[PDB]
Formats: structure tokens, C-alpha cells, sequence
């Protein structure tokens, strides 16, 4: 009669025997591999214990948020640039978390071994917690922040801009469309293992450097759930490494996966980190090299070698195209600032000294352009000037990769400048690299995403913003701004008078 | 060091002063409600909606979407990441659904976590209070371990029947509710095994191994027509809306509710067993939790869609009829268990009253909603025709 | 009346789609719409910005009609045309496993979608096909994915190379 | 304003700079363990011990106190704020006691809160799933409303029996355990009423008024001696340990365990009543939780005290004989309830066996711990006499 009970492990002991054979016990999704129904998961969890370990983390997190942090006004004492940057980081990462839900559900279906399914299932739930966690960050900043616009409606207002299309590729469509296994490589093997996991912490570092104690509180919680997903990703390869097909496709789907992810984050993250902040933590060059080269492409990939996994072939190339990528991207981002749902700022003297110091030759190219733009009045709404105008005047076409959706301007870029333009059955396609060109050439019906210029072509800027509700409470002031000061905020009218009309750049080639 | 190395913008004098200097003197927008543009189901916007609605990046070409354009990357062949083509059902807006319980991840794990710990204490009191002493050896070794233990796979199978849905659902509100319906099911399955694992610890000679219950499921008779219905709802159905509906509003509402409630929850007491009913309490509370959402999705929303009311209602009646039969077959095969019970444990007058309860409830909670004409008598008589 | 979500070219099709009141031409019109306006093989790109929305608004009308003009057994085994769902699925998969290359496989899958995509074929069989058809396409395609130089690959795809710029 | 008006030393650049400058290089002592001087009961000091032990400002003249001197203010007449004179028991240190469940306030309310919420969900799923349909009318309206309800006053009385102890307990660890044993009893009394109030809502004509069960309690025969014993334990015992000991290691260990478990828990399941057994589960869990604390204090700390073991055992044997008699009377009268049950509900053998279970549990969990020479046959025989 000793007080007795049963724990997660004890029940999980027989979870593997839960599945049984029958003619139709098979995946509903198209795939090229076979996941052994003999596969096991590392963490022996039961729905109930899982609930408990997550509710504990919640109590801390929300306790800090609703109490100590709210009392310290932590929602306000954050740098203006970062309050903006988090409108993008949180909501954009939100979609990553939300599609990861569907992704792991798809993988839960692919799994045959009851344990692998439970492993994926455990993630399905984590991603739901993460979807709600990222949602809460914007929610908290909207309620207690210095500027709720953008935080309060990113879900709809993000559709006006181009940076969002690219996000969807690596974090939405990349996570779910294609061979379930390729979707696992995007999401877990590369996505979370190479980028997501370390950026989450990195994001907390920059957040704290800029007064943001809200994000560290939430992202560090989310963080705690990541070792289970990477284990899920690792076990994915193990569950197929024993299959012949694997040796015939694993490395090719992984390389595409690698290029797919790095193609967006290499430029985007560096830009959010170095340009959406006042106080810096570390030059993106350093971070990138470390993450992708020594840790991921080195240590982490090295473990799966024994499982038939090779370093992505496009690796060297990715490094080549990287150095100026984020710096090149911000020019486009600021130039098209009216298509965003956040406020951007031009580097100040201290920052320009920082960039040049850590990026020799930065001033002679980007610095001078920015100063040129500011002296001309790009920050003042009575100047009638928008940097997009500077790109037209100097014949510097801005295209959108048909695959990655990433904006690129080869005539100006200090980074890669290759450009491949094709026409097929009445439509033109623009590509920024040899890898993305191949993916389209091989799978043209997988990438038919209409770019921003295709949709907005002929339309007057002001009315595109208006239709997509890019305005603030007063229905007059834009959500997006070319500066982060409290006054001289641009209005839809200040935009309308510019008389900017979108044009499809590929049409120039006739 | 005691002070550390990292300087922080909120507390570091120099950095904070720079931050403060750069701050405006008032928020740049008085509208501080993160889901303000969302249409409330209730009087005020709940945290549940603000945090859930529109998290899914659907374009307008998918009823309800707010984005625009095709997906950026699709399936080989061209299949959309998500699409209208993955479900027979049509609607004016896939984001109308609302979980009556407003359950997002936080509240959800908070409740199950309380239950897990309530459960752990219960087992320690039960064992220390020596309540196992008043439990019928036969009922224990034969009906809880074998038949109840085998039902573990039924629930388990209905759980996996949610994998595709978790991947294809056309909206966040429908995706979360759906994932919770599935998670609760695997929970119960694991709970049936928990009990068997408990008994093993306080009842020497009791094997927790799934071996026995498994064979009763895989190669048994009692649950033969049952397993066939499950293997069907899970692997043979490709329409996510058909799986959720068929399972929660047909199969599990009839077969499941009768087995869990009208057999174990009703007979376990008579055999000095307050243990099993403790877990069946959870599975029933869960059932009722799901039911509210399953009703709000397929009836309030779809069945009563301002433009496709007639359409869906027809497609559902179609499913209601497609599965009501495999269900009935799985119920009569279950009857073969009543002749297993010690002589004089239950007369047919009861079975008829309980069998009528599962049907009657089903009719007031589901069938009558889609205007599906069901005949209580024919149903009851049909399953009975396999009894003893 | 220009627009992204609401525009004349769109109001035009709902006006047009409204005239439909017989599953006959409705089902037929959906298949045509798909042949001209969807996939890389579309007949035109004039509806590029609005086809996805219109296609769905079309599928709706075809669903409502097919539901009222179909018996339960057919509604889930017979296509909106009258065809037998299964027979088609098995035929298309039979042919797909026949294809001698990615190029052939590719055309069988894409053509399949344009033709039987619901509300034409019952979703259950459609995605069942999508599973097998997609598996074949990928298997062939992903075999020696990089061996074919871009130059040669471009001829195989048959694109009109309009411009090439590469400093490296 | 947005920034506020109050300046905080942790965030205000100026004030923080002043605080940061006056700070030392490192802590002025590396012993960052509050309570480090407390003898741990286990491996390492627990948060429970640190936050509790020595909170009571006793002086060395009350076994184990670390302070010195008389109290600052005493009762008119001279009575000490706390003193040895309030209990017959002696020990080498009143702070020895440890709640095996290490329950300090936070953990305690956390668990009861989960129980509150879990209970709330239970009733909703129970009511929505319509489970009263299967409950025998007579059992519900007579044995639950009148007799179970009447038991509410028994537990309420035992709760109140802890009032003096709350004020007199010689140490913090003992006071806290006492407070929790008592508070758990008031809760049970309220749950018994929670059930009645519930039945009033779902069963038309069921009156939640306490009048009926109270008249049974104050004037009936079934509980007469039980009430007499309770009135005595509560108001005639001025010694805080005799009260706690007699209540938990004599009266509730015999009468209480018999009524809750051998009558209601045992018989309700027979009348299709899963409602009452739900609440009884809590009471049994609470009972097992308290037992651990009770055994640690009276048996492990006092009954085995290195210097006063034989003394404390003599006193507890004394107390046991004192309260065993009125407890047997309490059980003897209860036997009368069996004749009130529907014919053939249970028989003399089932009752005698359940009686022997309780007494055997009592003999090994309590009596034998102090060498009380209890004769099982004699006790059961004395009680059986009340079988009308
Ligand atoms: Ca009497
Ligand atoms: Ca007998
Ligand atoms: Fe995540
Ligand atoms: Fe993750």
C-alpha cells in the first residue's frame, strides 16, 4: 500500500506497439523515401507530461510579462528602431511557427513508426505554442508600445510589401510544399538547425542591447523547445538513411533546402540586425560565418555524414554571394519604404563609423548614397522625394527572383550581380542565381508566384497602400515611415502627390 | 562577475539614456489592439481571437484569406501549399470557426497539465488507501486489461486520423481546434495504458504489455468491425473535413460514446472498480470539449453557411450516411462482448436503454442539425441483432 | 475600377458565372478556364492577377450544382462529367508509371490537375492520385538533378533566353 | 504620461548610476543559502525547509527555540504567548517535524487550485454528457442528500477541532501542517455541499438546503455518537496534540475511513453514482496526504523521540484508549444505516469484512506505531452490535 503512480516514460514504453498493420497503413503524401517503422524518438513524452512541461514555462513567461515587466514599463523603454524591427521579426517568425504546425503534421503522417509520429506530433504542438508566443510579442508591444501600428495588424499589412513574399518561401511554402522529406530538410535540418535556433537567441541579444526585455522573455521560452525539433530533424534522416532511394536523393533535396533558406536569411537577418537597431552586438559577417560554416555546415552536418549526408554543393557559392547581401538588400528596402508596415531609419554618424569599420568600403558606396538621399529630403514629406525615384533616374532596375521572391538590383549591387532572364509560354522570368534558375527550369509549375510589380503594375502607389489598409488610426498617416522620429510623419497624400506608378521591370527587355 | 558583462538597454545608464532621448512623447498611434480589425464572435475581442485569427497566410482565392497571389513554392505537379481542392466543403470564409472554449496553446496545456498532476495524486491516494482490494479479479484481468486495453487502439487510430487534417486545414482557428481534438485522443489512449501500467505495479502477476490487448484488436472478434471503421476513417479518407466530421460526429459519437460510457463507465462500478471510471471521466469531458467545436465548425459555420448552407448540409448528410453504416457494424460486433460478462451482469432491457441513449443523444447533437433523417428504432434494432 | 481584391475584370466573371444554372456547361467551363489560365502551360497570362480567385468562384458554382444534380453514390465516385472517379485515377497512375522520363511524367501530372481537380473529381481520389503521381514525378526529376548544364537544360525547357549577365 | 512620473533606481540612468557606483566588487559573503544553518531532513535543504523552519520566534525554553528571554507581552495572569504548558507531549526539538509532501503555502494552494478547476470541468462534462439519468433515485434523494450530506457536519467539526492548534502549535512546521490538515477538512465539507448544490441544478425538485442533512446530523440516530465524539474532540480537548492526534490517528482513521470508503465509496458505484465517488476521491487523497504528516509528527518525531519516546508513547496510548471507545460508539450507531438500504444491497459478511479492513489499516498505520495493543475481533464485534 505504498503511494504509487505511473510516469511518462513508463507509458511511453509501449507507445511503439500502438500502431498496427493493415493494407492502407501508408502516407497520404507524395514522397521518394521510406521512413522505417522501426524508428524511435529521443524524448519519451505523453500528451499529459508534455502539457505540464510547457505550462511551467508559460507561467514564468507570462508572469514576467504581466507583472515585473509591465511595472518597469519594459514595453516602452525600447529604442524606436527596435520597436519597429520587432514588428517584422515577431510576426514574420510567427508564420514560420504556424506553417511548422502543418509541416510536422505532414511529417506526422509520413512517419510509420509510432514513436517518430509522436515525436513530430510533439512539435506540431510546440509550433502552435510558438505561433501564439510570437503573436503575443506583437500583441504586447501593440498594447504597451510607443507605436502599435504594424504590431497590431502585421497579419494583413504585411501583404503590401516585398520582404514578406520571400519570408513565405522559406517559412511557409518551403515548410509544406514538396516531398515531405524535402519539407523536413527546409524546416528542421536546415531551417531550425542552421538558422532559427541560433537567431532566436541572437534576436534576444540584440533586443536586450536595445532595451527590449519583452522579446528575450518570450524567445528564450520558445528556445527551450528547439532541441526536440532538431532531434526530429535528425531522426528524419536516420529513418531514411537505410533506404536506397535516400542515397539517390537526400543530398540534392538538402542542397536545395540549404540554398532556399540561406538565400533569404543571409541578407534579411543581417539587415534586420544591423539596420533595425541602434546598439550593435556583432557584425553579421562574423555571425554568419560561424553559424553556417563552422557550426552547421561543419559540426552539425558532420554528424549525419555516417548517414550519407554531404555538405551542400552550393555552400562555397552561398559564401560568395553573402558578404554585401544584407547591405545590398537594405537599399531596396529603404527605397521602397512606403510598401512596408514599419518605420525605417538611415544610419547615423556613429553607425556609419561602425559599418565602415566592420565592412571596409561601406561608406564609399552605401554611406554616400544614404547621405545623398537624406540631403535631398527623403525623410521630409514636403520634398516629394522617394529613393525609388533615385533608382529610376539612374537606370537601376529592381527585380524579384521568380523563385525566392528576394528583391535584387544587379546594376547597383556590390554583392552578386548575375541576371538570367527568360521567357516561356508568354511569361517572363527573372533569376538572381544559378541554383534558383535550375529549380525553376526543372520545376516550373512549382514556382508561379506573381511578384509585386506584376500585381501593382500600372497602379498608383498611394492607392495600393490605401486598398491594403497601410494607414494608421487617423486614416491619414501611413504606417510605414522613412524615419523613426515623432513628427513629420508622411501621409497617404504626401505619397499620392509623388505620383508614383508601378511598372514591371522585366518589360524593359521587350 | 556579480555585475556580469553584457550591458542592457533597459538598465544600463548610458544606453538607456540614449534610448530615452530617442523616444517620442506619446505613442505614434492610439490604437493598441493587436487584432482590432478582426470581427468578434462575442461582444469583445478575446485574447484567443487576436492571437489566432489570420495567422495563416492565405490569399483571397481561399474563402476568407486576406493575402494575395499564388504560393511562392508548390508541390511537384503544381499542388498549392493549401487549397480549396483539398476539401469537398465550401464556405464564405474559412476563418469563421470559433472554439466555444477559446482554447489557444496556453489555456490548453494549462488544463491538461492540471489534470496530469491531479491524476498523479489520485493514483497515490488510491494505492495508499488500498482501494484495489474491492476490485473483481475477473473484471480486472479480463475486461479492463483485454477489452478496455484493446480500445486503446481505437482511440489511437482516431488520433492518427487527424494527421492529414493537421496539414490541410484551411484556417488557423480550424487548425488549432483540430489539432487539439487529435491530441486529446492520443491522450486517452495513453491513459488506458497508464491504468494498465498502474495495475501492474499494485497487482503482482499483472502484465502491462500491450501484447494481449493488441491481439484482441488486431485479430479479435469483439472489435473486428470496429477496427475496420477506424482503418477507414484514418487511411482511406483524404478530405480533412470528412475525417474530422465523420470521426467526431458519427463514429466516435455512436460507437465511442457507447463503449466508453454505456459499457465501461456503466459496468465498472458493479465490479468494484472506481479506477477506470476515473479516466473515462477525462475522455468524456474531452469528448464534450471537442463536440462544442465540432458543432461550431460543421453546423454554426459550414452547415449554416449564408451561401453554401444547402451544399455542405448535403455533403455532410452524404458522409453521415456513408459512415453511419460502418459504425452500426462496429457496434453490433461489440455486442458479442456482453455474453462474456459473468452470468447475470446485465439484461438486454438495459442495453436497449443505453443503446438508445447513445443514438438519441447523437440525434439531438448531430443528425438533426444537418436535417439528416435518422430512425432511432432501426438503428437500435440493427446493432442489437448481433447481441448475445 | 482598378483593384487587387476587387476590380472590373473580377466583377465581370461573377456576372458571367452567375448566368450558369446547369452543371452541364458549368463543369465544362471550369476545365476550359483551367486550360487557358493556370499552370506554366496555360493558354494565356491575361488573367494572371485574378485567375486564382475566379477559378475558385467558378469551382463553387460547379460544386453547388453537382451536389443538387448528383446522387450520393455518384457524388463520391462519379466525376462532374459522368466519368468513374477510380477508373481515371488508376489509368493516370498506370500511364505515369509508364513515362520514360521526367519530361513525360511532368506532362501527365500537370495535365491531370487541369482536368480532374475538384469540384470535378472527388477530393478523395484526386489527392490519392496526387500522392502517386507526385511520387513518380519527383523520383524521375530528382534523379541526377544537377548533371545537366544550365545551357543544355535551358534548351530542354525550351525557354526563349532573353538575357544573360554574369561577371563570374 | 507614456514614460510615467516615478523614477526607478533599476532603470533611471541617473539613480542607477548612483546605485552602481556604491556597489562592491562581489558579494560580502559567498554563503548565499538562506536557512543554511537548518539541519536538513533529506539530501539537501529544501525550499520548503528554508522558507519555514525557525519562522516561529521561540526561545530556548521551548524545546528547539533559538531565541532567548521571556515574551514581551503575555496574557493577563501570566500565560505565555507560546509555552510548554499547552501540551502534554514533550520532545527534544519542536522543529524536527517535516511534512513528507514538503508543502509550504505556494505548492499547497497550487494543488487545491488544480483540483478546483479540474472539478469544475468534471461537473460540466458530467452534466453535459447527461450522467444522472443512470443514477438510482432513492440512493440520490435519500442516501446522498440526507446521509452523505449529514456527513458534511462531521468533517466540518473535525475542521473546527484545529482552531486551537492553529494558535497553540509549538513550531512553524507543525503549525503549517496542522493548518493544512484542518483546511483540507473544511474543503471536504464544502465539496459535499458542492455536490448537493449541483444535483439541485440538474435534478428538478432536489433541494440544496442544508436543513434536512442538518436535522439528520443534530437529531438522527445514525450519526448520534459520531456527533457526540466530534463535539468532544472539538470543544472538550484543550491540548493541541491530543486534538490533532485523536482526530487523525483515532477517530478519522476509524469512523471516517469507514464511512467515506467502506460505505459511500463502496456502495455508490452500485447505484450508478459516479458523482459522489468523484468527491470522495479528493477526501481520500487528502486523508492519505495528512496521514503522512501525522505519522511524521506523532510517530517519527514524538513517539520515537530520543529522550521522550517512552513518555510520548504512554500518552498517545492513553489518548488512543480515551478516543477509541467513543469512536466505536460512533461506528456502532452508523451500522444502523445499513437497515435503511434497499433489500439485498449488502450483507453482514460484506460489512464485517469492510469493518475488518478499516481496523487492520488502523492497526498497522497507527496503533502498532505506539504499541497500542488493539484487538481487531473485539472492536468489530463491539461495532457489529449496532447492526439493527
Ligand atoms: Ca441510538
Ligand atoms: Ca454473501
Ligand atoms: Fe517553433
Ligand atoms: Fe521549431
Amino acid at each position: 500500500r505504498a503511494p504509487t503512480s505511473v510516469n511518462a516514460q513508463e507509458v511511453h514504453r509501449w507507445l511503439q506497439s500502438f500502431n498496427w498493420d493493415f493494407k492502407n497503413n501508408r502516407t497520404k503524401y507524395a514522397t521518394k523515401y521510406k521512413m522505417a517503422n522501426e524508428t524511435k524518438e529521443q524524448f519519451k513524452l505523453i500528451a499529459k507530461e508534455y502539457a505540464r512541461m510547457e505550462a511551467v514555462k508559460d507561467e514564468r513567461q507570462f508572469g514576467s510579462l504581466q507583472d515585473a515587466l509591465t511595472r518597469l514599463n519594459a514595453g516602452v523603454r525600447v529604442h524606436p528602431k527596435w520597436n519597429e524591427t520587432m514588428k517584422v521579426v515577431s510576426n514574420f517568425l510567427e508564420v514560420g511557427e504556424y506553417n511548422a504546425i502543418a509541416a510536422t503534421g505532414m511529417l506526422w503522417d509520413s512517419a510509420q513508426a509510432a514513436e517518430q509520429k509522436n515525436g513530430y506530433l510533439a512539435q506540431v504542438l510546440d509550433e502552435i505554442r510558438h505561433t501564439h508566443q510570437c503573436a503575443y510579442v506583437n500583441y504586447y508591444f501593440a498594447k504597451n508600445g510607443q507605436d502599435p501600428a504594424g504590431h497590431n495588424d502585421a497579419r494583413r499589412t504585411r501583404t503590401i510589401g516585398p520582404l514578406w513574399k520571400g519570408m513565405k518561401r522559406v517559412f511557409s511554402d518551403g515548410f509544406i510544399s514538396g516531398d515531405a522529406v524535402e519539407c523536413s530538410l527546409n524546416l528542421q535540418l536546415v531551417g531550425e538547425a542552421c538558422f532559427t535556433n541560433p537567431l532566436i537567441v541572437a534576436v534576444t541579444e540584440w533586443a536586450a542591447a536595445n532595451g527590449d526585455e519583452i522579446t528575450p522573455t518570450v524567445f528564450l521560452s520558445i528556445e527551450t523547445d528547439e532541441l526536440r525539433h532538431m532531434a526530429n530533424g535528425y531522426q528524419t534522416v536516420v529513418s531514411i538513411a537505410n533506404d536506397p532511394a535516400s542515397a539517390k536523393y537526400l543530398n540534392t533535396d538538402l542542397n536545395n533546402a540549404f540554398w532556399t533558406q540561406q538565400k533569404y536569411f543571409t541578407p534579411v537577418l543581417g539587415m534586420l540586425f544591423e539596420y533595425g537597431s541602434k546598439f550593435k552586438v556583432e557584425p553579421w559577417v562574423k555571425t554568419w560565418d560561424r553559424w553556417v560554416y563552422e557550426d552547421w555546415g561543419g559540426i552539425w552536418i558532420g554528424r549525419l555524414g555516417k548517414y550519407g549526408v554531404e555538405s551542400p554543393r552550393s555552400l562555397k557559392d552561398a559564401k560568395q554571394d553573402a558578404y554585401w547581401a544584407h547591405h545590398d538588400l537594405y537599399l531596396l528596402a529603404y527605397a521602397l519604404w512606403p510598401t512596408g508596415f514599419f518605420r525605417l531609419a538611415l544610419p547615423d554618424q556613429e553607425e556609419m563609423e561602425w559599418f565602415e569599420a566592420n565592412y571596409p568600403g561601406w561608406y564609399d558606396h552605401y554611406g554616400k548614397i544614404y547621405e545623398e538621399w537624406r540631403a535631398r529630403g527623403c525623410e521630409d514629406p514636403s520634398s516629394g522625394f522617394i529613393p525609388l525615384m533615385w533608382f529610376i533616374e539612374n537606370n537601376h532596375p529592381i527585380y524579384i527572383d521568380r523563385v525566392s521572391q528576394v528583391p535584387f538590383c544587379p546594376s547597383l549591387a556590390k554583392g552578386a550581380s548575375t541576371l538570367r532572364v527568360h521567357e516561356y509560354n508568354g511569361e517572363m522570368h527573372t533569376f538572381s542565381d544559378q541554383w534558383g534558375e535550375r529549380m525553376w527550369l526543372a520545376e516550373p509549375e512549382r514556382y508561379e508566384c506573381q511578384n509585386i510589380f506584376e500585381q501593382y503594375e500600372g497602379r498608383e502607389l498611394s492607392e495600393v497602400i490605401a486598398e491594403l489598409h497601410g494607414l494608421r488610426s487617423d486614416g491619414k498617416t501611413l504606417i510605414a515611415q522613412p524615419h523613426v522620429r515623432g513628427d513629420k510623419l508622411w501621409t497617404l497624400d504626401d505619397i499620392k502627390r509623388l505620383n508614383c506608378v508601378f511598372k514591371n521591370p522585366v518589360k524593359a527587355f521587350n | 562577475s556579480m555585475l556580469g558583462e553584457r550591458r542592457r538597454g533597459l538598465t544600463d545608464p548610458e544606453m538607456a539614456a540614449v534610448i530615452l532621448k530617442a523616444l517620442p512623447e506619446a505613442p505614434l498611434d492610439g490604437n493598441n489592439k493587436m487584432g482590432y480589425f478582426v470581427t468578434p464572435r462575442w461582444k469583445r475581442l478575446t485574447e484567443y481571437e487576436a492571437l489566432t485569427v489570420y495567422a495563416q497566410p492565405n490569399a483571397d482565392w481561399i474563402a476568407g484569406g486576406l493575402d494575395w497571389g499564388d504560393w511562392t513554392q508548390k508541390f511537384h505537379g503544381g499542388r498549392p501549399s493549401w487549397g480549396n481542392e483539398t476539401t469537398e466543403l465550401r464556405t464564405v470564409d474559412w476563418f469563421k470557426h470559433r472554439d466555444p472554449l477559446r482554447r489557444w496553446h496556453a489555456p490548453y496545456v494549462k488544463d491538461k497539465a492540471e489534470e496530469w498532476r491531479y491524476t498523479d495524486r489520485f493514483l497515490q491516494g488510491y494505492s495508499a488507501d488500498g482501494q484495489i482490494r474491492a476490485m473483481n479479479p475477473t473484471w480486472r484481468d479480463e475486461f479492463i486489461n483485454r477489452y478496455w486495453g484493446a480500445f486503446l487502439f481505437n482511440e489511437y487510430g482516431l488520433f492518427n486520423a487527424h494527421s492529414q487534417g493537421a496539414r490541410e486545414a484551411l484556417s488557423d482557428v480550424t487548425r488549432v481546434s483540430l489539432a487539439f481534438w487529435g491530441f486529446d485522443k492520443i491522450d486517452i489512449a495513453q491513459m488506458i495504458q497508464l491504468e494498465r501500467g498502474f495495475l501492474a505495479k499494485i497487482v503482482p502477476g499483472f502484465d502491462e504489455s500491450t501484447a494481449v490487448p493488441k491481439a484482441e484488436w488486431t485479430n479479435g472478434e469483439v472489435y473486428k468491425s470496429a477496427r475496420l471503421a477506424v482503418e477507414g476513417l484514418w487511411q482511406e479518407v483524404f478530405d480533412w473535413n470528412e475525417s474530422a466530421f465523420s470521426v467526431h460526429a458519427v463514429y466516435d459519437a455512436l460507437f465511442g460514446q457507447f463503449v466508453r460510457r454505456e459499457f465501461f463507465q456503466r459496468l465498472a462500478p458493479r465490479f468494484g472498480d472506481n479506477l477506470t471510471p476515473f479516466f473515462i471521466n477525462q475522455a468524456q469531458t474531452y469528448f464534450q470539449i471537442a463536440k462544442q467545436g465540432v458543432q461550431d465548425l460543421y453546423y454554426n459555420c459550414l452547415g449554416d453557411d449564408p451561401e453554401f448552407s444547402d451544399y455542405n448540409r448535403t455533403v455532410m448528410r452524404n458522409w453521415t450516411g456513408k459512415w453511419l453504416e460502418p459504425t452500426i457494424a462496429a457496434l453490433r460486433d461489440f455486442m458479442g462482448l456482453f455474453a462474456k460478462l459473468p452470468a447475470g451482469t446485465t439484461d438486454k432491457e438495459e442495453i436497449t436503454a443505453s443503446l438508445y441513449r447513445v443514438v438519441d443523444d447523437w440525434i439531438e447533437d448531430y443528425a438533426s442539425r444537418i436535417d439528416f433523417k435518422a430512425d432511432r428504432d432501426q438503428i437500435v434494432k440493427a446493432v442489437l441483432a448481433g447481441l448475445k | 475600377k482598378l483593384g487587387i481584391h476587387s476590380n472590373d475584370t473580377r466583377d465581370a466573371w461573377v456576372n458571367k458565372i452567375a448566368q450558369l444554372n446547369t452543371l452541364e456547361k458549368a463543369a465544362e467551363m471550369l476545365k476550359q478556364f483551367r486550360m487557358d489560365h493556370t499552370t506554366p502551360f496555360r493558354n494565356s497570362y491575361e488573367l494572371d492577377n485574378d485567375y486564382l480567385w475566379i477559378e475558385a468562384k467558378l469551382e463553387e458554382k460547379v460544386a453547388v450544382l453537382k451536389a443538387r444534380a448528383f446522387n450520393e453514390v455518384d457524388f463520391r465516385h462519379k466525376t462532374a462529367f459522368g466519368e468513374d472517379a477510380k477508373s481515371v485515377l488508376d489509368g493516370t497512375v498506370a500511364k505515369m508509371n509508364a513515362a520514360k522520363d521526367k519530361w513525360e511524367a511532368e506532362k501527365i501530372h500537370i495535365g491531370f490537375r487541369q482536368a480532374y481537380k475538384p469540384p470535378i473529381m472527388p477530393v478523395n481520389y484526386f489527392l490519392d492520385g496526387e500522392r502517386q503521381l507526385g511520387t513518380r514525378l519527383m523520383e524521375l526529376r530528382n534523379l541526377n538533378y544537377y548533371d545537366t548544364p544550365l545551357e543544355e537544360l535551358r534548351k530542354q525547357r525550351g525557354v526563349r533566353v532573353v538575357h544573360l549577365q554574369s561577371p563570374h
